[PDB]
């Protein structure tokens, strides 16, 4: 059989195919396997363009300074509304129900009961003051879930569920749903139309992202960020690893923004571990932190309160319902824009050390899904891309001379001054930061690229960075050419919508521009 | 003073930064995907619309033909391209370089010859057609094989691929299609039951061709949502043995960036970026062109991939020749299934419905939004009864990237028009390429630059002159790789790679830690960094597998044995992560399992008690993913009571079939069985054997010995 | 066992699909029938993985005699159920039985592992004995180069290293030793003699 | 009997709720 | 039995018993 070869014949219906499946021009793919393999082009690309229109072609233009403008610059316009406060939970106004314990690890419920017992004009006040009631939820459903939060946190029954199980239903808004039929009725139907597409606001320039981006990026007294320990050091390298991990670790950690990661961390762990475990039942969960002052007492914070309503949920991208209320030391009524999506009363006072501060509940409704829920626990790793940066820097400064720096960036030494930063700006006149407020300022942007993340930051972030490259190309005076610049400019600043961290990375793009600008005259 | 991030590029250059400016720790973006097919299939068809627009006699579905058609008169994406030019550019491709597409075609011949069928059972999901839906690869291909068996159809049991595609091609021409259908019955319960189920020609021609949809929602950079196609498994075949050709092709070609990938791509970048600054001649400019193509895949028409074929194959066998051309042509004749359908609803009502998508146009057009009103409006030409868009031009993301890379390296490879006093030549991998143009001047340079983008409109390709410019030699990008000045960042976008790799204790930990030294060894993570990698993984596989240190005050159920056990054994540097112990991992030993770097710390009886040669939670079957972790990542790991598995989430025939075989000849779990008898006699001699020597030995009584001789008897094999 | 094993043959040859497809399929072609499995992976592993450990019995645990050294409840903590099982065909278990394992129950033998893990041990002994120096902080340069990445006891090509395999650790199933087992006898009797008197 | 019900309207009739829900609701007169 | 309120937006209705008259 060795004579014969291979047999492997087309069909009818797929020889027809063929057939209708060649090229125009052709009838028959035996006429264009014949063409292929006999016709010779010898210039046909050159025949071909020298008829093609000149009317096509990548538009070269050369990219300087005064081409790049501002991006989105809708922002500056104030006739849009301010950017309201979409994240999930209180960053800089978080109100911490602080009890020193002897450092024992709890269930949340036990630990925000015993919180509420300490704090017992908070725990049993019943009385509320509406400061503002926002634009759509319940005043009554708010604070009556609220109160039935606190009555099973304080509970006896180590059972964290809400013994009510009919007043949540209608205060997070299950009840208020669509009921599905089937396709025939809607055909027959007239008044069952398609939803318009509901597209985000847009939005101006809002005050509270700065705010916050300042505090958070500030050294407090407390620290919780802790680390599980490694094995001896035995290398050099490893020795220069351990120094550098210090080094950074005691600046880190005793920043608010680790604070604000740990305890979103901690709540997205417990809301998991809830939806997990608990399905169809309405849950409570405490919006719980620890947190280790410098003389080791392992205080423990509570924040607020939140109900889970049904996790029962099949897939991933399922929607599941929460309502948080958090404890807070700020009056909305001084800046009523960054509050326009929540409800909040005032439910007491409190000394710290003897100064007197009202305390108030924000109560909010809100919804999660499992794909946020894990990345809630996976937020840890802004940590490492505050730290790889840093080490490069570090590195860098080390291929310079021998010896190592990691003293020399963060505190200086007798031979290099201390490593400084550009930070911020005041009156128009940019300020110095030092190593470690550089790498606070770094890991609050990661936090808060995470905090504020969805599709808007994704695609403003892989836009712009166009623009980056190009003034990056530009300042090394590579003479960068570009084909259609307003074509980048538009794909960026059709992102600038509602986000408040979009705006404000907008905003600091365009400050940064025309300091740029004003520099590149030498 | 109001702090500013950015401030931070004014003290260092931006590539240094770039990891920073990334939001690669965010949620990604996660979504009906009807919408954005049908917006798909619009764009496709509106590119090429001005080219040649027939109805196909053997499905009945409009085709639009862009090649060879007229040439574009505007910057607009255009889908016409011209077929002598492409055979230009492959004869210039051939000259270049020595037999390179005979040994290429060759080798896709040999190793197509010793390919089986069972290699159709990689890959991702797959349209099912007996269902209509998407399904396991390996299911799809189950339930294809049986149901060609009704229809006489065989070769699946002959082995080969060759065979497989020859019946395959065989079903489009049978007067009817037999097969079993899902039958949800109502009994109230709803059973689903095996109902035998037949269609006639076109409707399975049709099925064949049709395309399914699905969202991309795991894309991470990207605002606006793309559509990713799977296809049966009637193309799988013909599909892979294309791409394993365009694979050999475009490997030798220097000027590919696929398929290396890791640090061979970086040293193709920086190799390929030297040598064209040695090239440059005196005072000359060597200019680099960023490029991001856009609509890589609805501009290229699969009639240019046929004749790229047949002419790759210029000197083969007329039948391999045959075979390796099927894949275009399915591919120039597939339809597009649309997702799931709009939802309309009523407020007044309180009433909501999804309409699936054959009702489409059941509903006056005036009820849906007005875009989607337009989009209907617009795709009601190339609409099927069914509820399928006829997609002929154009191809999906993901199905010839080779091909389409091999093209690709075409257009750069002319590297002249018109003997201008200038060249090119770049990287190009599967919709991103970096250009680089020599002349004496800037002016020269973009001269080039027009040039090749003419050209690379004259083959479908249209360069994004939105996402793309260009700069002087020495500082650019590549598939999210930055190139300046000599030094290549590795964006560090391996960061969502430390958490638990969910397959057990043991072996998570040892993927954890050889992710760890490998992200050091790659992307220059500092020591430091790799130390505080160590430290948050430990804390995260501590706290997802409730095991902290036996120490720490911290309740559980696990937790009080850990605590037990801290004080029930001595020597305590030797307990494992799982058992509450402490962490020993450092830079220097992340290349040893944990197992054998504590077995001297260990007491006796722990190590007993841990490395008991039998443990109940360890299983033979539970081995399979002893080697690579699923990509298939190689990771060292060591037996013992923490190598447990999960629980679960002719089907029964096949499993235990080869469940009791393995059960039978242990060593066909490793290696392939060779042997060219019925498995039947195999296990029935195999058997015979090991009663007998069970009896010898005494192990087996003899009335045991009597009852296996008289099952075997009753088998038919004694 | 052999009973066991030819009670289940008769049995899953009293359908008819088995008889007729173990009657069809060659040796040969076993792999082919062995590849048809579900390959309904797991799209989030992360996700299951942590889910699984807070439920009660997660632990998959293969049917046999070992679960009697274990109550179904130790100390008033769950460990292990007699409830059926679809997808494994055996019992259900929770991490705390192995924790327990881990404490207390049977005692194995050291010996296999001085010998049968020798490449880690070897790794091991390799990082412990080496001495470490200075460190340059200047740079590097580095070139790409095709490296191995771990040391190999008698480097061979795949094929070579599958049949060697086989006639170290499965004396039965070796007909016609080729052209490779005679290369190799140093080494064949060395991981022979060392990997007898094991259970792994 | 799906298709009546829709037809007849006997499925758009509005649900009763407890009276703590009512009263606690303003929009409900 | 009092008196029956009741919202059309959200298609719902409730009885206020008489006891309830002035809540």
């Amino acid at each position: 059989d060795v004579e014969k070869g291979i047999d492997f014949k087309l069909g009818q219906t797929i020889s027809r195919l063929r057939d209708i499946s060649v090229p125009a021009g052709f009838s028959n793919f035996e006429g264009m396997r014949s063409y292929i393999d006999n016709i010779d082009p010898k210039g046909a690309i050159e025949r071909n363009l020298a008829r093609m229109s000149p009317l096509v072609s990548v538009t070269p233009k050369k990219l300087t300074w005064e081409d790049l403008r501002p991006i989105g610059p809708h922002i500056y316009n104030h006739e849009l509304p301010e950017v309201p406060y979409n994240a999930f939970l209180l960053m800089s106004d978080e109100l911490g129900l602080a009890n020193m314990t002897e450092g024992k690890s709890k269930k949340p419920k036990t630990l925000a009961k015993e919180c509420l017992e300490k704090y017992s004009t908070l725990r049993d006040q019943t009385d509320p003051i509406l400061i503002m009631k926002s634009e759509k939820a319940n005043e009554n459903f708010l604070w009556k879930l609220w109160r039935d939060c606190v009555n099973t946190i304080s509970n006896e029954e180590m059972s964290n569920e809400l013994q009510k199980t009919n007043y949540a239903k209608w205060a997070t808004g299950d009840g208020l749903t669509y009921q599905k039929i089937m396709k025939e009725v809607a055909i027959d139907d007239e008044t069952m139309c398609q939803e318009e597409p509901k597209i985000p606001n847009k939005c101006r320039v809002a005050a509270w992202v700065q705010t916050e981006m300042n505090l958070l990026s500030t050294l407090t007294s407390k620290r919780a960020l802790d680390l599980p320990e490694i094995g001896p050091d035995v290398a050099p390298v490893e020795h220069v690893g351990s120094e550098r991990r210090k080094y950074f670790v005691n600046e880190i950690n005793y920043c608010k923004a680790s604070t604000v990661m740990m305890k979103y961390v901690l709540f997205h762990t417990s809301l998991l571990n809830e939806s997990n475990a608990s399905m169809g039942k309405y849950k409570v969960i405490p919006i719980t932190n620890r947190v280790v002052n410098e003389k080791g007492e392992s205080f423990d914070m509570l924040y607020g309160l939140a109900v889970k309503g049904q996790s029962h949920l099949r897939g991933d991208t399922d929607v599941v319902t929460v309502v948080t209320f958090e404890f807070s030391s700020t009056d909305p009524r001084v800046d009523s824009g960054k509050w326009p999506k929540y409800t909040v009363f005032r439910i007491g006072s409190l000394f710290v050390s003897g100064r007197e501060k009202s305390v108030y509940l924000y109560c909010r409704v809100n919804g999660t899904n499992k794909i946020q829920m894990k990345w809630g626990m996976e937020a840890r790793r802004c940590l490492l891309q505050s730290m790889q940066q840093m080490e490069a820097i570090v590195e860098q400064e080390s291929s310079i001379q021998g010896y190592d720096m990691t003293k020399a960036c963060f505190k200086g030494d007798r031979v290099n001054s201390p490593k400084t930063f550009s930070i911020g700006t005041q009156e128009g006149k940019l300020v110095k930061g030092s190593f470690g407020k550089a790498l606070r300022v770094i890991f609050t942007k990661c936090l808060m690229h995470y905090v504020f993340g969805n599709a808007q930051l994704e695609g403003f972030s892989a836009e712009s960075r166009r623009l980056l490259l190009l003034i990056q190309a530009l300042k090394d005076r590579k003479g960068p050419w570009v084909f259609d610049l307003e074509g980048m400019y538009s794909g960026i600043e059709e992102c600038i919508s509602n986000n408040p961290w979009v705006i404000q990375s907008a905003y600091w793009f365009n400050e940064w521009l025309g300091f740029e600008k004003e520099g590149s005259k030498v | 003073m109001n702090i500013n991030p950015y401030f931070l590029f004014i003290d260092v250059p931006i590539q240094a930064a770039i990891s920073t400016t990334f939001p690669y720790t965010g949620v990604p973006p996660y979504s009906t995907g009807t919408g954005y097919t049908i917006d798909t299939v619009i764009r496709t068809h509106e590119y090429s619309n001005k080219g040649k627009q027939y109805i196909s006699d053997v499905t009945g579905c409009t085709m639009v033909d862009p090649t060879n058609g007229p040439l574009p008169e505007d910057n607009e994406p255009s889908a016409y391209a011209q077929l002598d030019c492409v055979l230009e550019a492959l004869d210039r491709m051939d000259e270049e370089h020595p037999g390179l597409f005979q040994a290429a075609s060759q080798n896709a011949m040999e190793t197509l010859m010793v390919t089986t069928v069972d290699k159709l059972t990689q890959g991702r999901q797959t349209f099912d057609w007996t269902v209509c839906r998407n399904q396991p690869a390996a299911t799809a291909l189950n339930t294809t094989i049986t149901s060609f068996r009704l229809n006489d159809l065989n070769g699946a049991d002959k082995g080969g691929l060759i065979p497989f595609c020859q019946d395959i091609i065989d079903s489009l021409d049978r007067p009817e299609m037999t097969f079993f259908s899902v039958k949800n019955i109502k009994k109230i319960k709803r059973i689903p039951m095996k109902v035998k189920d037949k269609i006639t020609k076109v409707e399975y021609i049709k099925r064949a061709l049709s395309l399914n949809t699905m969202t991309k929602d795991a894309e991470r950079g990207k605002l606006k949502r793309r559509a990713i196609a799977t296809a049966g498994i009637q193309i799988r075949g013909f599909v892979l043995v294309v791409e394993n050709l365009a694979k050999n092709i475009c490997e030798n070609l220097e000027q590919s960036g696929l398929p290396v990938g890791g640090n061979e791509k970086k040293a193709k970048l920086s190799n390929a970026v030297a040598k064209m600054l040695s090239n440059c001649p005196p005072g000359g400019i060597s200019m680099t062109v960023t490029g991001d193509n856009t609509k890589w895949n609805e501009c290229l028409n699969p009639r240019i991939f046929l004749a790229m074929t047949e002419r790759i194959t210029r000197d083969s066998p007329i039948w391999f020749r045959d075979f390796c051309s099927i894949a275009p042509v399915l591919f120039s004749n597939k339809i597009a299934r649309l997702g799931k359908g709009f939802m309309i609803t009523s407020k007044t009502k309180r009433l909501k419905a999804q309409i699936p998508c054959p009702d489409l146009f059941s509903i006056p057009l005036e009820r849906y939004n007005e875009e989607t009103r337009a989009k209907l409006k617009k795709l009601k030409p190339f609409f099927n009864e069914e509820g399928t868009a006829s997609l002929s031009p154009g191809m999906m993301m993901g199905m010839f990237n080779m091909l389409s890379t091999v093209l690709g390296v075409a257009a750069l490879g002319i590297k002249n028009i018109g003997n201008k006093e200038y060249l090119w030549d770049g990287l190009q991998s599967s919709d991103d390429f970096a250009l680089f143009v020599n002349a004496k001047d800037e002016e020269t340079c973009m001269e080039g630059i027009n040039d090749f983008y003419r050209t690379c409109k004259l083959l479908g390709i249209n360069m994004s002159k939105k996402k793309s410019y260009c700069n002087e030699t020495g500082m650019f990008e590549f598939t999210s790789m930055f190139y300046r000045d000599g030094f290549v960042s590795n964006f560090a976008m391996e960061l969502p790679s430390f958490g638990v790799a969910g397959v057990n204790e043991s072996a998570d930990m040892a993927i954890g830690m050889t992710i760890i030294k490998n992200n050091m060894i790659n992307n220059g993570m500092g020591p430091a960094t790799a130390q505080t990698a160590i430290q948050l993984f430990i804390a995260d596989y501590r706290y997802t597998y409730k095991c902290h240190r036996g120490d720490s005050k911290v309740e559980g159920k696990r937790m009080k044995i850990i605590k037990e056990l801290w004080e029930n054994t001595k020597g305590r540097d030797g307990l494992l992560v799982a058992d509450g112990g402490p962490n020993i991992y450092n830079l220097r030993n992340l290349h040893i399992p944990e197992i054998v770097l504590k077995y001297n710390l260990m007491d006796p009886e722990y190590k007993g008690r841990l490395l008991h040669p039998q443990n109940p939670f360890v299983g033979h079957l539970s081995i399979e993913g002893i080697k690579e972790a699923d990509k298939k990542m190689d990771y060292d790991a060591v037996s013992g009571t923490h190598s447990w598995r999960t629980k679960r989430n002719e089907e029964q025939c096949y499993a235990k079939c080869c469940n009791l075989f393995e059960a039978c000849f242990n060593s066909a779990s490793y290696r392939k069985p060779v042997g060219q008898h019925s498995m039947l006699e195999a296990m029935a001699h195999r058997l015979r054997m090991d009663a007998r020597l069970d009896y010898e030995s005494g192990r087996m009584s003899k009335d045991d010995f009597e009852k296996a001789m008289a099952h075997l008897g009753e088998i038919g094999y004694i | 066992m052999t009973l066991a094993k030819i009670e289940l043959l008769k049995q899953l040859l009293r359908d008819n699909e088995a008889k007729t497809v173990l009657k069809q399929t060659t040796v040969d072609q076993y792999n082919i029938i062995r590849k048809f499995n579900t390959s309904r992976i797991e799209k989030n592993p992360s996700l299951r993985m942590k889910w699984a450990m807070c439920s009660n019995f997660p632990l998959a645990l293969t049917k046999g005699d070992m679960a009697n050294r274990i109550p179904l409840e130790y100390k008033g903590i769950q460990l292990k159920t007699n409830a059926e099982d679809i997808g494994t065909k055996g019992q259900m278990c929770s991490i705390a039985a192995v924790t327990w394992w881990n404490t207390y129950g049977p005692i194995g033998d050291t010996e296999g592992f001085e010998r049968v893990y020798e490449s880690f041990f070897l790794r091991k002994m390799r990082l412990d004995n080496a001495t470490w120096g200075r460190i340059t902080f200047g740079p590097v340069e580095r070139v790409r180069k095709r490296v191995l990445l771990n040391p190999l006891t008698k480097e061979m090509p795949p094929d070579e290293a599958s049949n060697v395999i086989m006639e170290i650790l499965f004396p039965k199933e070796a007909g016609i030793p080729r052209e490779s087992t005679w290369i190799h006898r140093e080494l064949i009797k060395e991981k022979r003699e060392k990997l007898k008197g094991t259970m792994i």
